[PDB]
DNA sequence: GGGCCCTCGATCCG
DNA sequence: CGGGCCCTCGATCCG
DNA sequence: CGGATCGAGGGCCCGATATC
DNA sequence: GGGCCCTCGATCCG
DNA sequence: CGGATCGAGGGCCCGATAT
């Protein structure tokens, strides 16, 4: 009788995340801030849904996919189960950031796993995975069109998070920036070739999964805070009922209303 | 030529040290005097074959990564006097007892881990594998029905495990109402890539467990490969 | 002396 | 077992 | 200086509901 | 609650 | 010594039903 919904939130907790530009908090704490305030709305709010984190570049290692020297430095913190209260502890203090650096599209791989085998049975009503890296980390484009068929297969929608927004598609995208702030909330020039050859990734990937707007759904973490589309992909649609229009006599629409605004 | 690798995988639950009220050994009885037929009759035959026994759902766990409740007691090497000494002291009622004192027994496993230890375990040999292959000893015929997790993750590790070459046989001990194939086994053993699907029954002797262990023991050996000509034209190959 | 039998050694294939 | 509705109190200011 | 008003409580109908 | 259907058990004759 | 019959089992629809 409601929306159920298995997220897993994964995180690049690299060395580079620790990694920060002068006035900017590191995108380590940038990301823990969105996935804290994620985690928060999903706690307080009691909804029925489960939760699970999987951390890339961590110095060691525990993964179920770990076997065979692959995915060293991925953990999954957090297996698909409904949040609590140690896990927000953990994101507040206990994660810290490691030294290593892991392939983004790996850690995507690790989560998938997550997905495919923890939402056995229709218990779960939508699958969604939400990446925070800065794309400063070499990877391979090995499995990239498997990543893409299994994602389509198993009906899984992405979101990418970055420490940078989207510049305009033509021209524009620096003095003071502010976190959460409107405008200028990130470095322009910060983005490092090695960044735009992730970031050129990332869009193909998110244009195959949702086609032209599927861009749309690459976000900067400043703009992700002061915005709802954390739980886009998991919201509820608004409460319905229905009704008819009546015309006079003998005209009578069927119709269904909803509440389209409601504080 | 080349040395054929074969790991012995037994069950050590709660519902394989019970004789299910007959005068038949327990399913843990039964698997522990099988494993030892194995190594005699491959020392007796000149086979270098290597075999390993591996049990799950152990308290005591001894393995490569450290997984909980794995218990290798032998890795992949030649059959021995001292390995078949040691096997004997699970032989038995009292060796039941023998085995409950050295290791727990029906602690909760996970059958994905136990393959990737047995797969970690083909790794760490350097002469040529001809065949490899784990035998099954269990008589749960749906392990991990309540945990979908484990039992999925089980599924997907047994299609690497195929992939790679490893065959996987089942030995299915004695169930109170009967063995199902379907509700797990069916998918995860390895089955004759030209059909031939749902060939073994369950077995409830000693002498029909070591029957179908001793006829997948060991691959078939062409003694030679000649030409069966029909006719100056027709002519088959046969061995 | 003749049949018997077993154990190695030398000959080739998988 | 929920969803919308509506009223009754309680706390904040203006006349 | 009491009213007027608005957040945030409380109480009755009504489609899904395990129930005979 | 009502109709349905099947499987035994108890009742008598060949 | 089989039929016919009659309880008392089993499984799907439907007005009151706490939800």
């Amino acid at each position: 009788s409601g929306n159920k919904a298995a997220v897993v939130l994964c995180m690049d907790v690299g060395f580079t995340m620790s990694n920060s530009i002068p006035g900017i908090e590191s995108p380590f704490e940038q990301a823990k801030k969105v996935i804290t305030m994620f985690v928060q709305r999903q706690v307080f709010a009691e909804n029925k849904d489960e939760i699970a984190l999987v951390l890339f570049g961590t110095d060691g290692t525990d993964n179920p996919l770990s076997g065979g020297d692959q995915y060293q430095n991925i953990t999954v913190h957090r297996h698909l189960m409904l949040p609590d209260f140690d896990l927000l502890e953990d994101i507040e203090s206990k994660i810290q950031p490691g030294s290593q650096q892991a392939d983004f599209l790996d850690a995507l791989i690790v989560s998938m796993d997550v997905i495919q085998h923890e939402t056995i049975g229709k218990k779960f009503e939508k699958r969604h995975i939400e990446i925070f890296t800065d794309l400063s980390s070499r990877f391979s484009k090995s499995q990239l069109d498997i990543i893409i068929h299994s994602l389509k297969k198993c009906d899984i929608s992405l979101q990418f998070f970055l420490p940078f927004s989207l510049g305009k598609e033509d021209g524009s995208g620096d003095g003071p920036f502010r976190l959460g702030g409107h405008g200028p909330s990130f470095p322009l020039k910060g983005i490092t070739e090695q960044q735009k050859e992730g970031l050129e990734i990332v869009k193909m990937v998110m244009i195959s999964l949702e086609g032209e707007d599927g861009l749309d759904e690459i976000y900067s973490f400043s703009e992700s805070l002061r915005k709802l589309c954390v739980f886009k992909k998991i919201e509820r649609h608004s409460i319905h009922w229905p009704c008819r229009l009546t015309i006079g006599s003998n005209l009578s629409i069927r119709i269904a209303a909803y509440k389209s605004i409601l504080q | 030529s080349g040395r054929d690798s074969l790991i012995f995988l037994v069950d050590a639950s709660k519902a394989m040290f019970e004789s299910q009220s007959e005068d038949e050994l327990t399913p843990f009885d039964m698997s522990i005097q099988c494993i030892q037929s194995v190594y005699i009759s491959k020392i007796i035959s000149s086979d270098r074959d290597l075999l390993a026994v591996v049990f799950y759902g152990t308290e005591k766990d001894k393995n490569s990564v450290n997984f909980k409740n794995i218990y290798v007691l032998q890795e992949l090497d030649n059959p021995g006097a001292k390995r078949i000494l040691e096997l004997d002291q699970f032989k038995g009622q009292q060796g039941q007892k023998r085995f409950q004192d050295m290791m727990g027994h029906g602690s909760d496993y996970s059958l994905s881990e136990v393959l990737w230890v047995c797969a970690n375990l083909f790794s760490d040999v350097q002469f040529k594998m001809s065949h490899k292959r784990i035998m099954l000893f269990t008589n749960e015929d749906n392990p991990h029905g309540n945990d979908s997790a484990k039992a999925s993750r089980a599924r997907t590790k047994a299609g690497d495990l195929r992939d790679t070459g490893i065959f996987l046989d089942l030995m299915h001990l004695k169930k109170p109402g009967g063995f199902d194939i379907s509700l797990f086994y069916r998918d995860i053993i390895s089955i004759a890539e030209d059909e031939d699907l749902r060939v073994f029954e369950e077995s409830s002797k000693l002498e029909d467990l070591l029957r179908k262990v001793r006829a997948k023991e060991t691959r078939k050996r062409a003694l030679s490969r000649l030409k069966l000509k029909l006719n100056k034209d027709i002519v088959i190959s046969v061995g």
